[PDB]
């Protein structure tokens, strides 16, 4: 795996190394945690554990986010990554109305 | 009652009968008393008959009515 | 000014119930064969079949779709009593997975529907001896638990359920449910519960007295921001109500709210019974069905007067 | 001037918000012209132009905002949302 990643090929090094027996260790560090819509508790997970509903919501298509999605660091909005890439294909300002250039301060 | 004897065309143990404005219906394998008893109405019936293109499906007609009466009796 | 053409879907048993999904592309269908359908609308805007399987052993009476926000559920009631939730579990091919049933109807389940989204995940099942129960799921990320929140016992054999639209921080729910019993003595056969916060229960608040006819369907009409909510009753004519709440007093909050009830349209255009009764999503268009095998679609006028609009027949000829 | 503002108010025309202003008064003729129409886009676009934030704090211009949002939703416009 080190060798192909000295080659410059990525996606061949992951493929190998799914076949590890020996599974590596989390991430030690900064993590995200999303306000629950219903609640606004600070919740980590995709569900809540007070209120028990969806706790992240796309910023566009306004429905529940479960799989992979952006935000903004800067503004606190985000969602679907889909939806987001085609928002921001064509338009510069935050899609919630925030007034942040979300691309000018996300991407450092 | 003893009138109008007829058997369901898809339920060949289902019977109807029918004396004076009141109707039961019997099971032929457990025919020891009616398995149920229609409403009575006001006006004798007249006549009483399965639907042969559609499933538990009877009807009546009494005496001197212009309205006939309809019964499911798929619900079990 | 209503044009129609027929959908190429292929369908072997006579269809019983069809459902559309909030966004209007998907549908669920429910056929003679206890068999439930799924369909999917292409880009291209062609239909295709998703799903198909058996669900009860009665009959299957209506099925329902749920708000997108919970996901992609589905509710049916049966002539066996049940009424079961299925969820969709993808892997990719659709496979539909039963969730939960409910079975603490004494008779055959009539109706059931869902409540508004700003409620939660709630539920309503009206059941043929005269019992609306109402369910909630407290946890949303799991289906298979459900509550029965309320009872309601309405000495009336239930025909069909409605809940309000509404959406206003000033409106309590509110519920309307019918009844189709022909007994010859001449008594009402609408009534509407409307909850009490202060009480936590519903109520009944007010009964429609000038129907005795049986009722086969009753649909709300969205709100729309309106000062006043709207009903639909379908019977041997067509009828359509308007219940304006008054201005309740400061000096002392009680019961239910009055209201004041009036008939602004009545049609009897159908001379049958009329079937099924439906709104548009601006609550604007009436669409109703009748043993005549004729549709006809209605709408206000510049005199705010009700009037006819469009006329088609079910074999899809126009008249 | 008072009774053919009460005559507009009560008839619900758009031609009388020169009369009343954007205030409460245009606020019950919007709301009668919504009763008659059930137009929401337009009541709402109006609502915003230089309204006094006392008036924008009204509950009933909000639930029209929303039920606009919502309306657009259903169409899958989020863009234009
Ligand atoms: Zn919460
Ligand atoms: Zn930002
Ligand atoms: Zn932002
Ligand atoms: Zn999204």
């Amino acid at each position: 795996g080190e060798i192909l990643y000295r080659w410059g090929l990525r996606e061949k090094r992951a493929e190998v190394l799914k076949f590890v027996s020996c599974p590596p260790d989390p991430h030690k560090g900064i993590e995200f945690g999303v306000y629950c819509s219903h609640c606004r508790s600070e919740v980590r997970g995709t569900q809540c554990a007070i209120c028990k509903g969806f706790t992240f919501q796309c910023a566009i298509c306004h429905v529940a986010v479960r799989g992979s999605s952006n935000f903004c660091l800067t503004c606190g909005h985000g969602g679907h990554t889909s939806h987001m890439m085609e928002w921001f294909r064509t338009q510069e300002v935050c899609p919630t109305g925030c007034g942040c250039h979300c691309l000018l301060e996300s991407t450092f | 009652a003893v009138q109008g004897v007829t058997v369901d065309p898809y339920f060949h143990d289902r019977v109807a009968s029918f004396y004076e404005g009141q109707v039961a219906i019997w099971d032929l394998r457990k025919f020891e008393k009616p398995v149920l008893t229609l409403t009575e109405q006001p006006k004798p019936l007249t006549k009483v008959a399965w639907c042969p293109t559609r499933t538990g499906l009877l009807a009546t007609l009494t005496r001197d009515s212009n309205i006939i009466r309809l019964y499911d009796m798929q619900h079990t | 000014m209503f044009v129609a053409r027929s959908i190429a879907a292929d369908h072997k048993d006579l269809i019983h119930d069809v459902s559309f999904d909030f966004h209007g592309r998907r549908m669920a269908t429910c056929s003679s064969d206890q068999s439930v359908k799924v369909w999917d609308k292409s880009e291209s805007g062609d239909w295709h079949c998703t799903a198909s399987w058996k669900t009860h052993s009665g009959s299957v009476w209506r099925v329902t779709w749920a708000h997108p926000e919970f996901g992609q559920v589905l509710a049916s009631c049966s002539f066996d009593r049940t009424a079961a939730v299925w969820e969709e579990i993808v892997g990719g091919q659709s496979h539909w997975v039963k969730r939960t049933t409910l079975v603490d109807s004494r008779t055959s389940v009539t109706d059931v529907k869902f409540a508004p989204k700003h409620m939660g995940l709630m539920l309503a099942t009206c059941s043929a001896d005269g019992i609306v129960r109402i369910y909630e799921a407290p946890d949303v990320m799991n289906l298979s638990q459900w509550s029965l929140q309320h009872e309601i016992s309405c000495k009336l054999s239930c025909s069909c359920i409605s809940w309000n639209p509404s959406s206003s921080r000033a409106h309590s729910p509110m519920i309307a449910v019918g009844s189709d019993d022909s007994s010859p003595n001449a008594m009402a056969k609408v009534q509407i519960f409307e909850y009490n916060e202060n009480t936590r229960k519903y109520a009944k608040a007010e009964t429609l007295m000038t129907v005795t006819d049986p009722v086969h369907d009753i649909a709300f009409a969205p709100n729309l921001g309106r000062s006043f909510h709207i009903l639909a009753i379908a019977t041997k004519d067509v009828r359509i109500f308007t219940l304006k709440p008054v201005r309740k007093e400061l000096t002392s909050s009680g019961g239910p709210t009055k209201f004041e009830i009036h008939i602004v349209a009545q049609f009897d255009n159908h001379n049958s019974q009329v079937w099924r009764v439906s709104w548009n999503i601006t609550g604007t268009v009436l669409a109703s069905s009748g043993d005549d095998g004729c549709v006809r679609l209605w709408k206000a006028n510049y005199m705010d007067n009700w009037k006819c609009t469009g006329i088609l027949k079910g074999n899809g000829s126009p008249v | 001037i008072e009774k053919l503002t009460n005559e507009m108010k009560e008839a619900g025309n758009l031609e009388g918000i020169l009369l009343t202003g954007l205030t409460k008064d245009g606020v019950d003729l919007m709301e009668s012209y919504v009763d008659r129409t059930g137009d929401v886009q337009t009541a709402s676009y109006c609502m915003l132009q230089g309204s006094p934030l006392d008036v924008l704090k009204d509950e009933r211009v909000q639930y029209w905002i929303e039920n606009y949002r919502n309306l657009l939703d259903a169409w899958r416009f989020w863009h234009k949302r």
